[PDB]
């Protein structure tokens, strides 16, 4: 490891979970600038906006979940930047 | 320098007119002409063919030439100092060789297959044939080119076995291996030569 | 107008014995002699 | 002691690097007092260092120029609202054909009056972030910014 | 691209090279030679290679010098023998070998003729590599100013003079500030056409060219410091081609002690640890000894590739330090003094 | 149905895949046992070691022959031209990227080898460097099978 | 008609005469005198 | 003193000052031109990047967008 | 309604994407690796950290790959002769600018090595221009991507 | 109506305002991180101002970024020649002036970084002389903007 | 009405003036800045005398600038034919004259610099050659003015 | 029926066979007798061994008189393009087949007659190098008249 | 019925049977007169003995003069291609072979003299390598009379 | 009647038969003239007898101009195509053959100069091999004279 | 080709004449036979200009 890889990891820490919550909230409240990031398919201009809604909800579980990694990188590294 | 010189200005000279006639037919829109169609058709398949055999035996014949002079000036002039290079490192020459027996039996198979049509036009003609003379072009080419690489590496590599043995001879039998990977070359072009010819019909 | 099939062909078969004339030629070009000889 | 930030700012216009460099300067400046007695071998960080509040300086700068253009990553604030109007407003009767048209293709907004939804109070529209054409009306800025 | 053309013209002289420096002495063949207690029981372990009778045919009352003279005699048949079948690009090279000789040669020559002496008595002196082609300034002898026309127009090494020296520096100058100005102009012109021959023979030859600049910095500043030599005169006298030539040279051309010379080494690791390795001290390895070690080490490495040029100047020069080490080995047992006998450099 | 010259572009491509492997892996193969060969005389033990950039360089001439087969094994008189341009393209990818691949590994396979020969630490090095070689060859295979196989 | 045997023609011997005018050219050009006798005195 | 040099060097300076004003007006154009890179820089190593992670399942999605986002933040910093 | 022969510079496209990368790619490790390797026998601790030339070559492999995938997962039997354009373009334009970085990362890294060698301080200001070189080849990417997606 | 060629002329402005541009840069970065990596053997503190040349560098294929996005942006199937021809001129004119600004910031950045290693207060020199290099890009980038804006 | 094609002589003109030019500026600027770099060490107070032959080369590169703007605000999609090719011949007049401006002022703002460190005395005269090389840019621009607005 | 150029090809054939095989014997006889010359000083009695290689190098040249002589009696007006272009196939293929045999014979001659002088164990290896070099002509005979005959 | 412009290939034929003889007669002689002149300070007794690689390089040029006559006698307004063709292949066999046995003329007689020069036993060998050099010219001559009389 | 384009092949044989015959005797003189002032420096007699060489190049301008005028002299507008290939292959067959000539004449009158400078006794053999190179021009001669009377 | 003959033989006797007064005899020769190819060019171009 060395701590110059726990300073790292501590930074992209912090910085991942700001972005990847703020992601999960994003893509939550279906934000409309997300339109070209989520996986849409042919089968999403049918049925209805519920289609979309259920793959929002699903990325936005993808951000809070690497989010959480990134909660146990951090914790991790605050560990390592002491013990190395 | 001045004798590649001089054939490096008809190189360039040659590709800046391609580019001046490529521009100009475009730009002044008779580009309708010069379509590689009648180019690639009103060529005979003959042509192509017999340009790919005699390709797939010189080709060959140069790749295994440039292979036994240099291996072989390598044998005489460590020869001087240890004589007994010349009986086992002779090897590479006959590696040689057989790029050059790559050559010849892909040529003979090749020449097997072309037939007078009894036509002009291009429609009697017909596909079957021009896709013949093309993939012969393309097999005797193949196998040619191929062979031209593979025996210069093999003269090469061997032409460093026979110096290693003028020092060691037990570093003869340990560096041999490379000639294989330098043989193999030739064997793959006869290998994709004999795919490209294996559908082929004339006439 | 510009150019013709036989005249393609025979140009093909031209330029390529061509480089082989200028392979070949190089090779003699290339011919050089001593200037010195053994005691 | 501005002008160079400012420069650099217009330069280096993404908020979150702003953000990511002034957190960089910050932690130099909060850590001054250790960082002075640490090792001098490494030169590139004691260069920094020596730099640290012009560094600062810069970066906050950045943050602003980053909040004009209207960008983080790739991200505008959809906090706002916009001189861009919604589908609606595209099917007045009068331009629906076209909208039935960009029910199948990409279409450009005419900004045509009605239509548009007039002059706009914040930095850039946040629908910039995401329209095809994008480039070209940063470009045509940037550039006439950067002239005056 | 040299592997295409190479063997054409070279490939029969590539090999017979090569096959000759197998024929050098071992670490173990030099471990048994100075076991020896005469110079006939280093005859008869010479006798076990190709030194095989290179003695025969000569006077029982055996001389170091005699040994000497044979090891040389046999060196420069063998280096005409390949000179003489060599082809104007290898021929040229070989020729940019015999220019150092050559030089040394025609330092004689002006030597002599500023003393008066008839050349005639001092050509069966010179280094037989360095032998001229035209004789007129051989057979004339008369003046320096005589001898000065006359080498320009007879020698090979002319061009050199017209580089660097006139006549009149020639009256006016320390014969050995003309030596050192001729192999400036020698290893930068022999630097250039290595770097002419692009590919191998460039790559593989400019690292030994380049040492023997530096090597010649060096040296020449730790012997200019109990000298008239100044500043701009190691300036003038020091070779470009070497990897001081940017800055180090100039620094230590301004420098004039060991101490400043060690910390311009000091910047290059290989050169760092050759002063390291050499206090001088009684007993040391000296820092002359330590660049010849490694002048070795870098033409063993020319070796390390199959198809260049610089195998000839590698082997010339490594054959000379095979008689080096030879003529030391029955040096130090013709004088009882083994006590330093190992001191001979390991070749191969 | 298709024109007649239609397969020629596709036949230029079985050949270019090979033709232009065939050149890397030589030219590779040779740069690579010349540093062999003038490494194993000063070190005749490393020679089982020091093979490996004439394996790579073999790997290379694998590279051009699988691609070559599979555009061969696709000829046919009634190819549309769409494929028979992508069987060209292909075979170019393979073949030239594989020329480059050949031209990396015979100059780290001598440079390399003769480290070696001096300091053995450097194999370690020289593997992971030639690694970076051999894998152009396996990007112009990645593009040549998606091109061919379209 | 057979206007492209009269171009052709026209420019393979129009080639052909200007490499012999070149190639000869640039030989004289670049021979060597060899006058070294003299460039010494 | 000399008249000649003064004129020539007060003349090239003058002559610098006016052509300036088009050639080092038009320098500060570097601005727009760094910014244009910068920007779609920052796009593209977001757009090439950070999608990979946005898969249509939590699980799949979760777990690739963490070292997917190690990439970008290395390559965003670098 | 397109010309049959249209898809022809697309794929040239394709093939340019990824055969100029990896003569780039190839040249950069090529130089590297030598340098390297002439370097080991002095200071074979360097090794781990000087291989960074080579692969910041193999991003310029990479750069090729993605646009050549792309190009050729965007091809279609009757391809518009727009679109056609518009990925020769971004073929040539990702290709040769990796050409150029290949180039100028194999120059820096070849004599970056050396300089590191002989003064190890330079490590990290190398680092700077490498990665200088190395942009070329992501400014060529986005175009690349831009002219393809377009 | 407009020729179908028309596009073709524009995308090779787009690609050659890139590519030249990078060749430029890379040429530039080349030559002064080989001058660099030399003098830094005995000027270990120089290396962070001795970067400036290959930075110089960097620029230039940013304005080939510039006019090759710009361009890129502008093409259209129905584009009508005239544009194309302007984005050809606009291409070639910023990216051959980049080219030659590079040849111009590589032996500048070379021996201007040398000069500076045997006497310091050359830099502010140097620094003018890469000035009237890297202005010519800049001019470079004027035209292909009147041209490309047209 | 006139031939769609016309518009591209019109543009090889502008891109001719500014391309050439910039080589030319860019050789000059070359050479000129390996001469000063070089001579700064013996004398460095010369520097702000030496850079003059810089300053020239850039006037080059002005002088096709100027004109390269005047074609390019002059072209026009209906353009006639004899405006185009008179607008080409504007654009290699000056270029290419600026490019012979720029060998002479290369290789004249070389070694005049590495003459004046020796002798001071040598810099008027220096002066009053690279005036006599700084003119031919001079007559490609009048050649090139009274061409392309006639 | 048959085309009034049709015979061309043939007779090209023909002049190809006798010229490339003169070339390379003329080359291999160039290359031995410049050997002999500077061995016979030595060794003058051995020439009459050491000529070998000029004798197989003028065999090569009747190897492509052969197949001259058969082509050109094998000629008419009326012929078809079918044998035309069988007999061009066979003088190229004789022909620079006797380039590169009769090259070889000389480079192996060239050092064979030096090897032997020195050592005279090596003059049968020599004389089997060069029929090998011999047997790379009989190829270039065998496929020639094969064509020729069908 | 026979084409226009029928005669260009025959009288191409004579022109080159004699102009390619000559040039191998040119450089057979030229470096033979070299060698003869640098021998001849040492052995004035050697002159007339000597002469003979002239003698063979005039026989050479005088094989081309043979089929030039042989051809030129025979050309007539309107003939059949094929008897142009016929001349054709014949002047240039004669011809381009009569280049290569000037070439082993040359560099045998050069070689082979100066060696004499050393050795006299040298001179029975050189006459007999130059046999099997100058008969290349008969081998040619052989082939064009056989082709200009079909 | 006759085509237009009738007399240009004529023409330029006419051109031709001057030129090539010019160059010849230019490069003979010239190479000579070297040699014979080279000599004049040792033996201040022998000017007036060296100076054969130079005539003989002298010789080879006027066949040139012989054939050059007669061609001229037998132009006319309605000439038939088959006089004017004719005289192309006559000014082409004296024009090289003269220049093969002439550059034998200039190298074996240089060597043989300066090998009578050092012994004087030589000049019976160089005239001897004078003779065998002059005589090519009037081979050239023959064949042109023939390529134009008839 | 005059103009290369009389530059190489002009240069050549020149510089040999500094050593060999003698040799401006034949440089005058040389150089007659050297220039002479100009005006046979002028002959058969003047005989051409009037065909």
């Amino acid at each position: 490891c060395g701590p110059k890889l726990a300073a790292c990891g501590i930074v992209l820490s912090a910085w991942g979970v700001i972005m990847l919550i703020m992601l999960g909230i994003f893509f939550n409240v279906h934000s409309a600038v997300l339109i070209e990031d989520v996986p849409f398919t042919e089968k999403d201009f049918e049925n209805g906006p519920q289609n979309i809604y259920n793959l929002y909800e699903q990325v936005s579980y993808n951000c809070f979940i690497a989010a959480g990694l990134y909660l146990l990188l951090g914790g991790f590294s605050f560990c390592q930047v002491r013990l190395n | 320098t001045g004798l590649e010189l001089l054939y490096l200005g008809i190189f360039v000279a040659f590709w800046a007119c391609m580019i001046v006639v490529g521009i100009c037919y475009t730009i002044f829109d008779l580009g309708f002409r010069f379509d590689v169609a009648w180019f690639l058709t009103e060529t005979s398949p003959f042509m192509w063919s017999n340009l790919g055999i005699g390709l797939a035996i010189s080709l060959s014949v140069v790749g295994a030439a440039w292979g036994i002079y240099i291996t072989g000036s390598s044998i005489i002039g460590g020869g001087v100092k240890a004589p007994r290079i010349k009986t086992k490192n002779l090897v590479s020459i006959i590696f040689c060789e057989a790029v050059a027996i790559y050559g010849i039996i892909m040529a003979i198979v090749i020449s097997n297959m072309a037939e007078p049509f009894s036509a002009t036009d291009p429609k009697a003609i017909g596909h079957r044939n021009y896709h013949a003379g093309y993939s012969m072009f393309g097999a005797g080419l193949t196998v040619g080119l191929s062979n031209l690489f593979c025996g210069v590496c093999v003269g090469i590599v061997g032409s460093g076995a026979a110096l290693a043995d003028a020092q060691n001879p037990s570093l003869f039998v340990k560096i041999l291996i490379v000639e294989i990977f330098g043989s193999a070359i030739g064997l793959f072009g006869v290998i994709v030569a004999i795919l490209q010819t294996s559908r082929v019909k004339m006439g | 107008g510009f150019f013709s099939p036989g005249i393609w062909m025979g140009l093909l078969t031209t330029l390529f014995m061509l480089f082989i004339f200028t392979y070949g030629l190089h090779m003699i070009l290339s011919l050089k002699t001593m200037d010195r000889f053994d005691d | 002691v501005i002008t160079f930030p400012f420069l650099f700012a217009v330069m280096f216009g993404d908020f979150g690097h702003g953000i990511l460099m002034t957190l960089f300067a910050v932690w130099m400046v909060l850590r001054e007092s250790r960082i002075l007695s640490q090792k001098n071998e490494n030169e590139m960080f004691s260069m920094v260092f020596s730099g640290r509040y012009i560094i600062l300086l810069m970066g906050l700068f950045s943050i602003y120029t980053g909040l004009i253009y209207n960008d983080c990553f790739s991200k505008s604030l959809n906090i706002f609202g916009s001189s861009w109007s919604v589908r609606p407003m595209f099917t007045i009767g009068n331009w629906t054909e076209e909208t039935l048209l960009g029910s199948s293709v990409l279409q450009l907004n005419p900004a045509i009056p009605g239509v548009f939804g007039g002059p706009y109070p914040f930095g850039i529209d946040p629908i910039w972030n995401i329209a095809t054409n994008k480039l070209t009306f940063l470009n045509s800025f940037k550039m006439k910014m950067s002239v005056i | 691209f040299p592997e295409l053309y190479f063997n054409v013209d070279n490939g029969y002289l590539e090999g017979l090279v090569r096959g000759l420096k197998a024929g050098v002495l071992s670490q173990a063949d030099y471990l048994n030679l100075v076991q020896c207690e005469t110079l006939e029981d280093l005859k008869l372990h010479l006798q076990s290679t190709d030194y095989g009778n290179f003695l025969a045919n000569e006077a029982s009352p055996l001389t170091v010098s005699v040994i000497d003279d044979k090891l040389k005699e046999k060196m420069v048949v063998e280096f005409r023998h390949m000179r003489n079948h060599a082809y104007e690009p290898l021929a040229s090279f070989l020729d940019f070998i015999t220019y150092s000789y050559m030089i040394d040669n025609v330092i004689l020559l002006i030597t002599g003729t500023l003393h008066q002496r008839s050349i005639a008595e001092l050509v069966p002196k010179c280094h037989p590599l360095g032998s001229f082609e035209q004789m007129e300034a051989v057979n004339i002898a008369q003046t320096p100013a005589e001898l000065y026309n006359a080498i320009l127009v007879d020698t090979p090494l002319a061009a050199f003079f017209q580089d660097c020296i006139s006549e009149q520096d020639l009256d006016e100058m320390n014969i050995e500030i003309i030596r050192n100005t001729l192999y400036k102009a020698y290893l930068e012109s022999f630097y250039k056409f290595c770097t002419l021959l692009g590919g191998t023979t460039a790559d593989a030859m400019c690292p030994i060219l380049e040492f023997e600049a530096d090597r010649r910095a060096f040296i020449i500043t730790i012997n200019s410091f109990g000298t008239e030599l100044s500043k701009e005169d190691r300036a003038k006298l020091f070779p470009h081609c070497g990897r001081l030539y940017p800055e180090g040279l100039a620094q230590l051309a301004r420098a004039d002690d060991y101490e400043q010379v060690k910390n311009v080494a000091d910047y290059y690791p290989e050169y760092k640890l050759l002063f390291e390795g050499a206090g001088s001290n009684p007993g040391d390895k000296t820092l002359e000894d330590r660049f010849f070690e490694h002048e070795v080490k870098l033409n063993k490495l020319a070796f390390l590739n199959q198809f260049h040029f610089g195998v000839f100047y590698a082997f010339v020069k490594l054959k000379e330090q095979e008689c080096r080490n030879i003529v030391w080995i029955a040096e130090c047992i013709a004088q009882r003094h083994r006590a330093k006998i190992d001191n001979y450099i390991p070749i191969f | 149905n298709n024109p007649e010259y239609s397969s020629f572009f596709g036949v230029m491509g079985a050949s270019s895949a090979m033709v232009f492997s065939a050149m890397g892996a030589a030219y590779g193969t040779a740069k690579s046992g010349t540093g062999i060969a003038a490494m194993s005389v000063m070190r005749p033990e490393l020679i089982m070691k020091s093979i490996i950039p004439v394996v790579m360089a073999g790997i290379i001439a694998i590279y051009g022959l699988v691609v070559a087969v599979l555009i061969a094994n696709s000829l046919t008189d009634g190819i549309t031209l769409y494929r028979s341009f992508l069987q060209l393209g292909a075979g170019l990818s393979v073949g030239l990227s594989g020329l480059a691949a050949g031209f990396a590994i015979g100059i780290v396979g001598d440079a390399g080898v003769r480290g070696t020969a001096q300091q053995p630490r450097l194999f370690v090095g020289m593997i992971l460097i030639l690694i970076f070689a051999e894998v152009l060859g396996l990007y112009g295979l990645i593009v040549a099978l998606i091109l061919s196989t379209k | 008609l057979e206007y492209s045997v009269v171009f052709n023609l026209v420019l393979w011997i129009m080639t052909g005469l200007a490499l012999a005018v070149i190639i000869t050219s640039y030989n004289i050009w670049n021979m060597d005198p060899g006058y070294d006798s003299i460039i010494y005195r | 003193f000399d008249f000649g040099d003064t004129m020539v060097h007060q003349a090239i300076h003058t002559i610098e000052y006016c052509l300036g004003c088009i050639s080092n007006t038009a320098s500060y154009l570097r601005l727009w031109a760094l910014s244009l890179a910068h920007a779609q820089l920052s796009e593209v190593l977001w757009t090439m990047v950070i999608h990979i992670g946005l898969h249509v399942r939590s699980l799949a999605g979760g777990l690739g967008l963490f070292f997917i986002f190690a990439a970008f933040a290395t390559l965003t910093v670098a």
